[PDB]
């Protein structure tokens, strides 16, 4: 899954 | 600590250069000398800490994925053994991973979150303090894995809480966390409809504020909603 | 040293372990610990040292460039003055890379370069010489330039003479070395015509020895054909 | 230019 930056 | 005879403004200003350089222990490194001068961080402070540690932290868990593989690997059914050194090595990233995540966690709590009053500063280092315990949560194994667990959901439940009285459903904090906390939920607490229920309703309720938002402000809010909707690709 | 515990057959395994999760300071630093054991090197062994240590000075080559650059332009006619910070951070970078070009042409002297008597390890090493004195040329300024450029040409050109002697002109060993003492001619030296007829040369004499290759030996030489050419293209 | 690995 894509985290946030 | 090292950092203590450099100015605060040299450096902030050296951080930005190490990002340019791609020098991200550096710039971790100044970050944490200018938030031990003890005064708080604006805005753009605050996401050159962020960046800085993400990077750094990034590279860790990276590497640790590859060497927990290759461990689980050794020990299938079949499998030659090759000794201590997978493990060893595996530990040694392990130790450092969480000796950076234990040196975030303590400037959050010494003292950054307790000075943060603005709802923006204050959900930024909640997020944070939910992060870097996410990421102690994925590699822990031990009797305080539950406790472990627990405090990135306190900390990302007080930040949501927060947000949602104080910022709009479009601010990119507010988004990022909810991203953060939906991946806690799917990766780390075993919670795959709470990960999907929250993705779908944060997106839906930044969707319905877009119209509110500058070119600009547009474009900084759909680029967190993406991640979102690349989740929800994922998981349903 | 730090590894003097460690058996040589884990510090070898923890090397490729390293590499295959991209922490080639790790990489370098078991490497070391390797060669320090005071035992020669086999051919992986030597490739595992070298890629190690060419990994961790290409990053910090690379942040060297970036700063330099920056310092460069804060030093042209109307740049505001910033302070000392771009220098002082460049000069941080640069003793950092100076440290690790010094380490291992610590390690060829101690003890790996007299003891390597077979013209494919003694060449490798030499190579390796060449190389570490031609990135501290890279970033040198003062009185030693001059003895650290003659050192680098000096390393170059004993490899060479054996490279010619004893090996044939489709050497993966020997082409690399031609390549790098060509771009130590055009980029340290002063002397692009000089790295052009290397390169040439090098080129033309192992296309006609590829006849006598193998599959698998003629993918290994003109992958490095290529870059040869790919130079020459860019200097041509 | 282009250096080897
Ligand atoms: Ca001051
Ligand atoms: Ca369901
Ligand atoms: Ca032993
Ligand atoms: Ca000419
Ligand atoms: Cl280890
Ligand atoms: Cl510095």
């Amino acid at each position: 899954a894509h985290s946030s930056x | 600590g090292a950092m203590g005879s450099m100015e605060r403004a040299s450096l902030i200003q050296k951080a930005k250069l190490a990002e340019q350089a791609e020098r991200y222990e550096d710039m971790a490194a100044f970050m944490k000398g200018a938030v031990e001068k003890g005064e708080e961080l604006s805005c753009e402070e605050r996401n050159l800490l962020s960046v800085a540690y993400k990077n750094v932290v990034g590279g860790q868990r990276a590497a640790w994925r590859v060497l927990s593989s290759i461990e689980q690997k050794s020990n299938e059914e079949g499998s030659e053994e090759k000794g201590p050194e997978v493990r060893e090595y595996r530990e040694k990233v392990e130790t450092e991973l969480q000796g950076v995540c234990d040196t975030v966690l303590g400037l959050l709590d010494s003292h950054l979150i307790k000075e943060a009053g603005d709802a923006e500063s204050r959900v930024f280092y909640l997020k944070m303090k939910g992060d870097y315990y996410r990421y102690l949560a994925e590699v822990a194994t031990g009797d305080d894995k539950k406790r472990i667990i627990d405090s990135a959901r306190s900390a990302y439940q007080e930040a949501m809480d927060i947000s949602k009285k104080e910022m709009p459903p479009t601010n990119p904090i507010r988004l990022g966390l909810a991203l953060n906390f939906s991946v806690f939920h799917y990766e780390i607490a075993n919670s795959p409809e709470e990960a999907i229920s929250l993705a779908k309703t944060t997106f839906d309720e930044a969707m319905a504020d877009l119209h509110t938002l500058s070119e600009d402000s547009y474009k900084d809010s759909t680029l967190i909603m993406q991640l979102l909707r690349d989740n929800l690709t994922l998981w349903t």
